RNA sequence: UAUGCAAAUAUAAAAUUAUAGUAAUUAUAAAUUAUAUUAUAUUAUAUUUAUUCAUAUAAUUAAUAGGAUAAUAUUUGUAGUUUUUGAUACCAUGAUAAGGAUUAUAAAUUGAAAGUGUUAAUAUCAUAAUCAAAAUUUAUUAUUUAUAUUAAAUAUGUAUGUGUAGAUAAAAUAAGAAAUUAAAAAGGUAUUGUUGCCCACCAAUUUUUAUAAUAAAAAUAACGUGCAGUAAUUAAUAUAUUUAUAAAAAUAUAUUUUUUUUUUUU
């Protein structure tokens, strides 16, 4: 237990420096926030890749048969309306009931961060190519 | 070991030591204690009693015949613990009117006692005539044998005490041993009011007579209210009566004496407003009160104040 | 404590890097209070319901001579911008001031608009040793 | 060579007693003869000592808003206070005033014995909040400033034995002292029973009992702060007679006996 | 021998039998139990005068 | 490496030093000082799994006072300033931690005394203490690693990079590991003992004399260089020759007041 050594004095002109730094830090944070809200809503509206994993079933099956049939003729409008975001996609598949119990148990879906990629994504590198100046929590394109 | 002493009830190292009972011994009770049975202490609260009447009880004995008949007039007078605000002039006028119509001595006199009380509460000065108009002739005048109902005496006396008056001295003197002997039957309240008024008008001799009488009749001294005793002992400037009051001051109790000093010191003090008529300065009496108090109470030892100036001598 | 930054540096021991029960640490210092969230903007470090009333500190409770800084939990209100009055918050070193009003502030706490840990580092409050260590961290240039 | 805390002090009680009293030696505490208490402080010094000692909310501290200094220094930086009139512009003013610090007597048991919501604790005994005189609590005038110095202050000089005194209190202390300091038998032998502010209530109780609503009358009986007149009890029991309820009549009368000075013995 | 426990009990349990002690001590002897003023190096600090 | 020259320990002596006047002694050997691969007195270290470690703030510690169903106390409302100074931001003794290395299996514990902030006699700079919503530099700390991811006190925006440098952590206990090793021989110029002692040169002075770079010898407590010696960081001791800031160092002989390692024809 050493006797605590006393803290040195504050400094000079530092109060104005700090006031200034925080001030314009906030005025910057406004464009940070604006830009990020634009990015987020833009993400929300735009289309995404298919959230299901075609390596398992009931999905691997040929796109002319089985589930895909059920998707083409009955579900199509609904799926395109929600832009294939994985939460409402899975929920719609729950409510269609002609798959019924399997959606969670048998079927398999892409991990969160992969299912988030924009429609027409080719290479996996697209996960790390999204803008890093924006605060959406990986929810931006 | 420390500046904080071990509390011996909680600490096992105390409890279980060789100077107390270890836990492996048989844990019974050591000795019985009768404390409250051997010597018993009587109850005196530090707070005064809550429900006591605090006033003068006028003892209404009336026959339940006239007590129905006289109800419309009586209702304007005080009943038990009730004090109607009816104007005094009206009540005296009622008695003056109706009272000769009723034939009983007891009923009329009880009625009159109530009138006096009712007037004593409003402090109306024109009541005393009723004493000289009806009662004086058969009781205090020229050795008339008749002996007054106690209620009446108490009531009139309380009136003389409430409304400051000289006439009291004639009544009081009639109530000693040789006279009617109503003195042992007085409430503690009565004596309190008596001493208070007497001390206000400033009669040293009246005070000495009354205290003599109280001491002899075995009234309750310490339960005589402090205000009245202080006022009464305040009015005393005469040398002889002063001697009497030292020697009498010893007749009180330790506590009573301390709160006599306290009452006195408050009354010429901050509590000077507590009184309707302010006190008159008596320095010697107030001092001797505080002195009696300092004597009778237990002495504390303050060596630095006593021996402050002391010096050793090799003589 | 090693350095006494306050009164308490005399009284308190650090006790190494020591774990506390969940969400109870003796001295609340919210380093995360300003932590940018676009999608979570209304739910993060704010009222758990939108239907709640503003805190005590958005109102003058009694007859005041006046105050120096308003508490940090006071939410920014449209009047905070419009009225053009001094809005002060107690931060370190001294006080933070809302000087340059904006509507993007409204409806958040100034607990949220004030950066608790600044990237600006004075070297005048640092020991030479401390400055060395901050250089290790690649914070201070040298 | 002389370092004191305060420059000047004053006496507890005044000339009439002191000029004579000094002739009789008083025994001072043997180890520490000279007593300087908080009753000996001057006006300014007491004001200051009553300001300090309450953490944040207390007037002494600068940002509490009751601070009368126009400037305050945070670590070499001087800050100028914002005046309240200007503080109002962005921060709306809701002040009820004094009366919002005082709950009715009804709630007092729920509040563990207090009517007073102020920062310091308020005792209804004479001796805890006593300065030179015995403490009395104004239920109309309560302020943050506390002129009378009746509250229990945490940090002031001489506070210790007071704080202990508070923690040592009997279970009914607050309630009992509030009840006895007010509401006492008159010097005449007259009941406290007649009070102007509560009269319409008693009128309502009686008028309710006469039309034979017992429960209603009792629900209003509960709200009575002062001893109710004998007429109240006459009405309540007389209402109790027809329906044969005995138990309730008896408990009424038993409420009037020995509790309330025997208003109900009639 | 040494003390295991200690308890305050009235002296009439064990006190020197009536035929051992001198005759009535209340009347014929004035006895005060008192403390030595000097420092005592050993023995009892209370003696019977 | 014995043809010149060259007596010289093998003991004939009378307290140490000293050219035979200097200081008052000196010399000495067995007590004491933890690690040098011994037989299994009766059973195993060579396995497993780990390593990005941060958090403190807005000054007054000094005393007692009782209430309903109690035989009566306004004691309702109990009013006498001022002569002392330490636990403080500050010097101000005590006292409890952490730290695995040979008392074993049966009816059985894998956590120790050698002291880690708050505690009791040294006083003579100062009010520094949480009752909310707060400022990273401190050796001494096990975090969630890819199907689904923010609702109640406010609750962490940053580091994807071939399970990848150096260097580190833990365990033989209701778990699951199995054969390589360890006990016995040792010295002290110190003397509660290596943070022990000592050695020479390098200044002043003091004192005797047989005056050789700069006399010699003896007392001596500075300064500065080292580190010579105590088996002591290339063991020491003696003679011999050489060498030189200073202890001393190189070589040639003898030697233990140095510690030991041992084939009775293989
Ligand atoms: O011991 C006490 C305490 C208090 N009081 C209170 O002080 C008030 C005035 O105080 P005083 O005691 O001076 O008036 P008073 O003698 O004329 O009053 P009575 O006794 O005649 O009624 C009184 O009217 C009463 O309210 C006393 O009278 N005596
Ligand atoms: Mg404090
Ligand atoms: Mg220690
Ligand atoms: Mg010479
Ligand atoms: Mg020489
Ligand atoms: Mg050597
Ligand atoms: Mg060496
Ligand atoms: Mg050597
Ligand atoms: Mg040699
Ligand atoms: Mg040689
Ligand atoms: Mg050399
Ligand atoms: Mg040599």
């Amino acid at each position: 237990w050493a006797k605590p050594k006393k803290r040195p004095k504050v400094g000079q002109g530092f109060h104005e420096k700090a006031q200034k730094w925080r001030e314009e830090y906030l005025l910057d944070r406004h464009r940070a926030l604006a830009d990020s809200l634009r990015a987020y809503v833009e993400f929300s509206t735009s289309k995404r890749v298919e959230p299901w994993d075609a390596r398992f079933k009931p999905f691997d099956r040929i796109e002319k048969d089985g589930v895909y049939v059920l998707m083409r003729y009955m579900m199509e409008e609904k799926l395109q309306l929600c832009n294939y975001h994985h939460r409402p996609v899975k929920r719609l598949f729950c409510n269609i009931g002609l798959m019924g119990p399997q959606i969670t148990t048998k079927a398999r879906w892409k991990p969160y961060r992969f299912a988030t990629n924009p429609a027409g994504t080719s290479k996996a590198e697209r996960m790390y190519q999204r803008d890093k100046t924006v605060y959406t929590h990986g929810h931006n394109d | 070991v420390g500046y904080t002493p071990v509390n011996p009830d909680t600490s096992p190292m105390v409890a279980y030591s060789q100077y107390h009972w270890h836990y492996n011994l048989p844990q019974g009770m050591e000795r019985p204690h009768s404390v409250n049975r051997t010597f018993a202490a009587p109850f005196q609260s530090n707070h005064s009693l809550v429900n006591k009447y605090r006033g003068v009880w006028i003892e209404f004995d009336m026959h339940p015949a006239f007590s129905v008949a006289l109800e419309p007039q009586l209702r304007k007078l005080p009943r038990g613990r009730t004090l109607p605000k009816t104007p005094a002039e009206e009540v005296i006028a009622d008695y003056t009117a109706l009272a000769p119509l009723v034939d009983d001595e007891k009923t009329r006199d009880l009625w009159l006692a109530k009138v006096f009380q009712h007037c004593a509460f409003q402090r109306c000065g024109g009541a005393m005539e009723l004493w000289e108009r009806y009662c004086h002739q058969r009781f205090t005048a020229e050795g008339a044998t008749a002996k007054p109902p106690l209620s009446l005496v108490k009531s009139v006396l309380f009136y003389c005490n409430k409304t400051d008056n000289s006439g009291w001295r004639a009544l009081f003197d009639r109530c000693l041993k040789d006279g009617w002997n109503y003195t042992p039957l007085f409430d503690t309240a009565q004596w309190s009011f008596m001493l208070k008024s007497i001390g206000r008008m400033g009669d040293e001799d009246g005070v000495r007579a009354v205290l003599e009488e109280m001491l002899d009749v075995q009234a309750d001294l310490d339960r005589v209210e402090a205000r009245s005793v202080v006022i009464a002992l305040n009015a005393v400037t005469n040398a002889d009566v002063y001697e009497f009051v030292k020697k009498y001051l010893f007749n009180f109790g330790e506590r009573k004496v301390k709160f006599l000093r306290t009452t006195y010191s408050d009354l010429r003090g901050h509590g000077a407003g507590k009184l309707r008529i302010p006190l008159k300065e008596n320095d010697n009496m107030y001092y001797h009160v505080c002195w009696h108090s300092s004597i009778r109470s237990p002495r504390q030892f303050s060596p630095r104040q006593l021996y402050f100036d002391y010096t050793p001598s090799t003589l | 404590l090693k350095i006494a930054k306050s009164a308490f540096g005399f009284y308190l021991a650090r006790r190494g890097q020591r774990k506390y029960p969940f969400l109870r640490r003796p001295h609340i210092k919210n380093t995360h209070s300003m932590n940018p969230s676009a999608p979570y903007f209304w739910s993060f470090m704010t009222a758990k319901s939108q239907m709640a009333f503003l805190p005590e500190e958005n109102y003058i409770t009694g007859d005041w001579t006046g105050k120096f800084f308003v508490s940090k939990r006071q939410v920014y209100t449209l009047q905070h911008a419009t009225s053009g009055a001094k809005v002060r918050v107690k931060s370190f070193p001294s006080i933070f001031e809302f000087n340059s009003p904006s509507r993007w502030n409204i409806g958040k706490e100034m607990n949220t608009l004030t950066k608790p840990r600044m990237d600006l580092i004075d070297e005048q409050m640092l020991t030479k040793k401390q400055r060395l260590d901050y250089v290790r961290a690649g914070l201070l240039p040298k | 060579s002389v370092s004191g805390v305060f420059s000047k002090g004053r006496g507890i009680g005044h000339e009439a007693t002191t000029s004579i009293l000094r002739y009789i030696p008083r025994a001072r505490v043997p180890w520490q003869p000279s007593r300087f208490g908080r009753e000996n402080l001057t006006a300014a010094d007491m004001a200051r000592l009553w300001s300090r000692g309450r953490y944040r909310d207390g007037p002494g501290n600068y940002n509490s808003g009751y601070c009368t200094e126009r400037t305050h220094v945070l670590e070499e930086n001087t800050v100028s206070i914002i005046p309240r009139r200007e503080l109002e512009k962005y921060m709306p003013d809701i002040t009820i005033g004094p009366k919002a610090l005082v709950t009715p007597v009804s709630l007092m048991n729920a509040r563990n014995g207090h009517r007073v919501t102020h920062d310091l604790l308020h005792s209804y005994d004479p001796h805890i909040g006593r300065l030179g005189k015995p403490a009395v609590v104004d239920h109309d005038n309560i302020t943050v400033e506390d002129p009378n110095r009746v509250g229990l202050n945490a940090a002031t000089l001489d506070c210790r034995g007071r704080i202990y005194r508070w923690l040592r209190r009997g279970p009914f202390f607050q309630v009992d002292n509030y009840f006895r300091r007010s509401v006492k038998l008159n010097r005449d032998g007259t009941l406290p029973t007649d009070f102007v502010h509560e009269a319409p209530l008693m009128r309502k109780i009686i008028r309710l009992a006469h039309r034979g609503h017992l429960k209603a009358a009792c629900e209003e009986y509960r709200r009575v702060t002062t001893v109710p007149p004998v007429e109240v009890y006459r009405a309540l029991t007389a209402c109790c007679v027809p329906g044969a309820k005995l138990a309730d009549a008896v408990s009424i009368f038993e409420d009037g006996d020995s509790k309330l000075f025997y208003v109900s013995r009639d | 021998q040494g003390a295991v426990a200690t308890a305050e009990i009235p002296a009439f349990f064990n006190e020197r039998p009536a035929w051992e002690r001198p005759p009535l001590e209340e009347t014929l002897y004035v006895t005060t139990n008192k403390e030595r003023y000097d420092d005592v190096r050993g023995g009892d600090i209370y003696y019977d005068d």
